[PDB]
């Protein structure tokens, strides 16, 4: 995902496809989408040879669980990757794909709220519970938008620098293999995909899940306010009866404290899984640079 | 995703023209809109080359410039004249919109100090909030009967524009007299265009993060109300020196208190391994404060300088102190309200800006929620 | 001693027998005299040991002033907390930020400072803080754990004296807008700022000035290993670090008096006087009875005061 | 810790403008506010480089000087107009305060002899209201003139936490004796030498004295006896310099004893003969101190700027400074018998008498109580 420009467009085109279950998914359809992205983004100005090997493969649920790129390599270049670097990259690509859709979700929600308040800013009884929907977002996007930086600077840009430095000076093709083999033993270690760090990754997945449950409990509270707004628009534009709606408007105000008890218990459980997440980082050394990224200004730790 | 920009009024048109000059110089594009021989993603702001601009007297000056091959004083008068030519300008806007593959936003560069640009931008913001509901609207508004127009622009900007960047001519003039020794528009506009060009750096040079406008917006603005940002540009060497010179109040273009969100953009060829040490030491020495309620942190990103054109850096901040500026305007309005059809719109504007200032003042409390 | 010099440079970057003629004895010297000239010059121009001992002196002996006045100013609230209550991830983040913001930024070896909280005091929270220095292999022959804890023993003794008169001088502004304590503060400030001057410019400095010159005439490593431990056993001897525990209890009434004045009685200020002045006279009584350890008295009193 | 300085009146501007010029050259900084390539701590006075100064028709003389890119006669006129711009000049100081990391002091340069007298009297009052924890050092310069002079002394004895006296009379002698001038453009060259060498320990960090409150609390024992005089010999061992500082020919001042002495040696002299000279000064008894409290003499070394030889400066707290007041006190009563309440002058008159009595009581073996 070191391109950014190409993977951005590729996540917008696979959105209508991967939402369907995997049974209706067939590989021959997605290739036309991938080929379209390489032609649209800046990846078109590129060597035709390396673009001949870039393809798709389907892991064997939902479309966001079986999609992944392969970049198969055969020939003399295959003695550097040796079927194990291609079994480690896909082991890494899953973690970079999840941490990329968990971000484009949180910039979609943060986009909805900028067009949300531009419509229902006339209902002063709804902003009391709509507010808890914003704070929980800006508290959740921090944990994700910060982990993205630890992925860029302390995992990719730092561990790749120790590779391009031990290649422009290495030789005999046996200091290159040993410099590229350890380059895949630090990324697996700096990311939480190790063998003895299992308790840490399964702890992170729960935080990845709470982002989805918010996105499900948001549009339910979002759409329920647009219906009542749309009815309130037509209930007065055609006439400009009065007693049979005040009970409908009156009951609508009574359902608000019910939704407030959702965002009050969803937040109080989200903070209980992050404040537990940090305790697990104090276990193996480069992870300490992550505890500072999250705990800046000591928003947690009292 | 393509960003379309609009230029209204004399100030807006001039700063947009200088921004386009700077951006064409950053790439290999001659003033004749022809690529020069001599990696940089240029599709966002340019159409295959022609810029995606909509200009709205100085147009004759631009047409006499070598870049010809590249394309009253009341608020109420501006609003009325903008209402008169709604369809005329909106046909152009709609053809340029639907001509694009996937529109993303509407950059608006205008001066809210006064004239016709203020009311015209007000009307355009209202109509864009009406028609396009899924398009982000960022505004590079420039701060200076003037209080009336300014407060009306603030009233329209605090609910429509999904983001905003302030630029005060007073601070710019102060910096010009301090470190440029001018005593002019054509000189402060240089620094303005520099800040603007450096603002959208991460969009043109792709990096690990920040490949879209939402990546820049959703990180800083936590709630839909607190959407006013300030800028800082220190180079007028390690990243620690840059970050220490950035947080100094001497460089911020602004005339208790704490921070909401900070973003740093480093355009140099620095060693990217010392950035975490820089942040560690900044947290150690405690040079800046944050909100007490929510977890707010500082984000830093790197990029590459234009090779056709050294270490630089820019900082975008969400500081609660900006409200102070509004107060002044507010104050003046009161002073103007007691000295001299319905005249109620100005009262509603005062009401909503009072709401905004109260929200800012309450944001810096440990119980800002509820 | 010849080949060993050749190895600490290689990994980084004819003889016949005669009797009654020493055509080989001279031949060994003509090579040993080059075996050393390549290594000694390797340490002065590239990676400029003498340019390695100076960095340790800046933090351990607190030579660099801009680094401590900015570190204690940031990490004070987080040191008064008790032991086993402070997270080292919080201190080290302040140490890194203390170095870069200060003028110690121009130091190639600054990245070897580590926080080390000792379990025992100078036989909590504040009295259990001391730097730790990690060095590589070839230099670890000179500066090792046996002769680095000594650098860490005479550091805390100077971080204590720097802390008291840092806050004793802090109460100087609080009282300045009941009126007989100003002449007692004069009795303690003119004591610590008369110990610090003797401890910095006339004790360690002179010994350090000698060591620098005493390492230009070195001939073999087991001599440098003598000019070093010969410098640490002198600093610990000329100072009160080698007993003289009356200084430890003497400092308690100074720091505690700062607490009383910080609680803003008249029968307590005079209580500190009879207690501190009596403790001071015990010092000059023992500092005088000896065979410099005598010139310290001339530093404590200058006006013939304390002539009792 | 940063120190924001102030300059008031024609005097304060001229000494400060020549103080900065002495500092800008002592560092590798071009007058264009640009560092020259050509270790010295420079953050205290300069902001990353711009000096932290707040000046207040000589201003135009600075704006035409090559350093342009680096930034009536009644005491009542000074205090009145200062009240009319209370919000104006405090906007600048406040915006310059919070922008700094942690403010430490306010080095204020003004002469008590027109508008600098009345305005400075206004500032030193207003600073203690808003900023109660900030030291306020002043490099006041001594010369209706008796009136404006003493009125500032009322404020300088209860507000300013320190004060360094520099009288033009004693300076004019040194201008005549060893410089043979007969001009303001020359005596200020000596003033700029004293101001710059005063803060040499802050800009060059050493063992001690890395903060302004370290130089203050050592000399000033009590909040009242807060007046210091200077001594600068170079116009060779440490004994040569120490003996010359104590001669009355070098002090910038026109029984009696010292209270605290601090010696600044800016040479490369080896730090081994520093205690030998102090030992010798005690033997020959070249200076006497207070009998009541333990008074000691302190010496401090530093390092000269390589971009610019042994010098020496001495910070002295001498009781003989009380003489300068009496000259002001005397001429006041003469003008009081020669010509809405006229009570401020008499109230100021009383407090100056309390101060002089405190000095002459400081030389008594029973100064306590
Ligand atoms: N910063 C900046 N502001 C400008 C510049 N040119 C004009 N302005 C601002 O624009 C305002 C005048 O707007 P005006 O041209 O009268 O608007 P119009 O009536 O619609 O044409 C002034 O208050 C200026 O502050 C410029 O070059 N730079
Ligand atoms: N040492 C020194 N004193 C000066 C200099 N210039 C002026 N003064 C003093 O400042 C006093 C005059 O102050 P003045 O300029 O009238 O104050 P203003 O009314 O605010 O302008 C004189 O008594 C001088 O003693 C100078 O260059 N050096």
């Amino acid at each position: 995902l070191g391109q950014g420009d190409f993977i951005r467009h590729l996540m917008d085109l696979l959105k209508p496809e991967l939402v369907r279950p995997a049974t209706t998914l067939y590989q021959h359809n997605l290739t036309g989408i991938l080929e379209t992205a390489v032609r649209a983004t800046n990846a078109q100005f590129d060597s035709p040879e390396i673009l001949r090997r870039l393809d798709v493969r389907l892991l064997e649920d939902t479309g966001w669980d079986v999609f992944s790129l392969d970049y198969h390599v055969d020939g003399p270049i295959a003695t550097v990757f040796t079927r194990e670097c291609m079994s480690h990259y896909l082991r890494v690509f899953n973690f970079l794909w999840r941490a990329k859709r968990m971000e484009y979700i949180l910039t979609d929600i943060r986009k909805g709220h900028m067009c949300n308040a531009k419509l229902l800013r006339n209902m002063p009884e709804f902003s009391g519970v709509l507010h808890q929907c914003h704070i929980l977002a800006s508290e959740m996007v921090h944990f994700i938008h910060q982990m993205q930086y630890y992925i860029t600077f302390e995992v990719l840009e730092c561990s790749w620098d120790e590779l391009w430095n031990k290649v422009q000076q290495a030789q005999d093709l046996d200091h290159i293999i040993a410099a590229h083999e350890v380059f895949l033993d630090t990324i697996i270690s700096r990311c939480l995909l190790d063998s003895d760090s299992r308790a840490l990754l399964n702890q992170l997945r729960a935080v990845f899940d709470q982002i989805i449950e918010l996105q499900n409990a948001q549009d339910a509270i979002y759409r329920a306010a647009l219906e009542e707004l749309q009815r309130r628009l037509q209930f007065e534009e055609k006439k400009k009866e009065e007693e049979e709606e005040n009970k409908r408007i009156g009951e609508f105000k009574e359902s608000i404290p019910k939704m407030c008890s959702q965002l009050r218990i969803l937040t109080h459980f989200y903070q209980g899984i992050v404040q537990q997440f940090l305790v697990l980082l104090t276990t193996d050394e480069s992870l300490r640079f992550l505890s500072f990224r999250l705990d800046f200004n000591e928003h947690y730790k009292a | 995703r393509e960003i379309i920009t609009l230029q209204l009024g004399q100030c807006g048109n001039q700063i947009g023209f200088e921004f386009w000059k700077q951006l064409c110089a950053e790439h290999g594009i001659s003033p004749e809109g022809i690529v020069e021989e001599f990696t940089d993603r240029k599709d966002v702001f340019f159409y295959q080359y022609i810029p995606r601009a909509v200009l709205l007297r100085v147009i004759h000056s631009i047409l006499n410039s070598p870049y010809a091959k590249l394309y009253g004083n009341n608020w109420a008068s501006g609003f009325s004249q903008g209402e008169k030519i709604h369809e005329d300008i909106f046909d152009i806007i709609d053809r340029e919109a639907d001509g694009s593959d996937s529109l993303e936003g509407f950059v608006l560069c205008h001066s809210i100090a006064g004239g016709t640009g203020s009311g015209l931008g007000s009307y355009l913001l209202e109509r864009l909030n009406d028609r396009y509901p899924k398009k982000l609207v960022q505004t590079y508004s420039v701060f200076p009967v003037q209080p009336y127009n300014s407060l009306l622009t603030l009233k329209r900007l605090t609910q429509n524009a999904d983001c905003l960047v302030v630029l005060d001519n007073t601070a710019l003039n102060r910096i010009a007299t301090d470190r440029l020794h001018i005593q002019s528009f054509s000189q402060i506009n240089q620094l303005v265009s520099t800040i603007m060009s450096a603002s959208t750096t991460t969009l043109r040079y792709p990096g690990y993060m920040n490949n879209d406008l939402i990546g820049l917006i959703a990180s800083l603005i936590p709630t839909p109300r607190l959407h006013f940002l300030m800028t800082g540009y220190t180079p007028l060497t390690t990243v620690l020196d840059v970050m220490r010179r950035l947080l100094q109040p001497k460089n911020v273009m602004v005339s208790n208190h704490c921070y909401i969100a900070i973003l740093n953009i480093i355009q140099g060829e620095v060693d990217p391994t010392q950035v975490h040490k820089s942040l560690q030491r900044i947290r150690e020495r405690k040079l800046a404060n944050f909100i007490p309620w929510g977890p707010a942190s500082i984000q830093v990103a790197l990029s590459r300088k234009s090779p056709y054109l050294r270490v630089s850096g820019l900082m975008m901040a969400n500081h609660t102190s900006i409200s102070s500026l509004f107060e002044r305007t507010c104050r003046q309005y009161d002073k103007l309200r007691k000295r001299e059809d319905n005249f109620d719109e100005m009262d509603t504007s005062r009401e909503i800006v009072q709401q905004l200032i109260d929200e800012y003042h309450a944001a810096t409390r440990p119980d800002y929620i509820s | 001693s010849t080949g060993k010099y050749l190895n600490v440079v290689r990994e980084c970057g004819e003889i016949i027998y005669t009797l009654k003629e020493r055509a080989y004895v001279e031949q060994i010297e003509k090579a040993f005299n080059y075996a050393s000239k390549v290594l000694l010059d390797f340490l002065m121009e590239e990676k400029e040991l003498v340019a390695h001992l100076r960095s340790i002196k800046r933090y351990f002996l607190m030579d660099q002033g801009d680094f401590f006045v900015h570190f204690m100013d940031l990490a004070e609230e987080e040191l008064r907390k008790p032991v086993e209550d402070i997270t080292p991830p919080r201190l080290e983040a302040l140490l890194e930020l203390a170095l870069r913001m200060s003028t110690a930024n121009t130091d190639p070896f600054k990245d070897d400072l580590k926080i080390d909280l000792m379990p025992h005091d100078l036989i909590s929270g504040l009295e259990a803080f001391s730097f730790d220095y990690i060095v590589k292999w070839p230099l670890s022959l000179i500066i090792n754990r046996k002769a680095l804890t000594r650098y860490q023993m005479l550091f805390r003794h100077m971080f204590y004296c720097k802390h008291v008169e840092r806050q004793l001088c802090s109460v100087w502004i609080s009282n300045k807008t009941f009126a007989g304590a100003f002449t007692l503060r004069q009795r303690m400030l003119n004591f610590v700022q008369n110990i610090q001057y003797y401890m910095m410019f006339e004790v360690m400095e002179p010994t350090w000035h000698i060591l620098e010159k005493n390492l230009k005439s070195a001939s073999n490593i087991d001599d440098v290993l003598g000019h070093h431990t010969g410098f640490l056993d002198t600093c610990l001897k000329d100072c009160m670090l080698t007993l003289l525990k009356v200084f430890s209890k003497l400092m308690s009434v100074c720091v505690m008096f700062t607490n009383c004045m910080q609680k803003f009685f008249e029968a307590t200020i005079n209580k500190f006087d009879k207690n501190f002045s009596a403790h001071l006279l015990d010092l000059l009584a023992r500092l005088s009875i000896y065979s410099g350890m005598a010139s310290v008295i001339s530093r404590l009193d200058f006006n013939g005061f304390y002539t009792e």
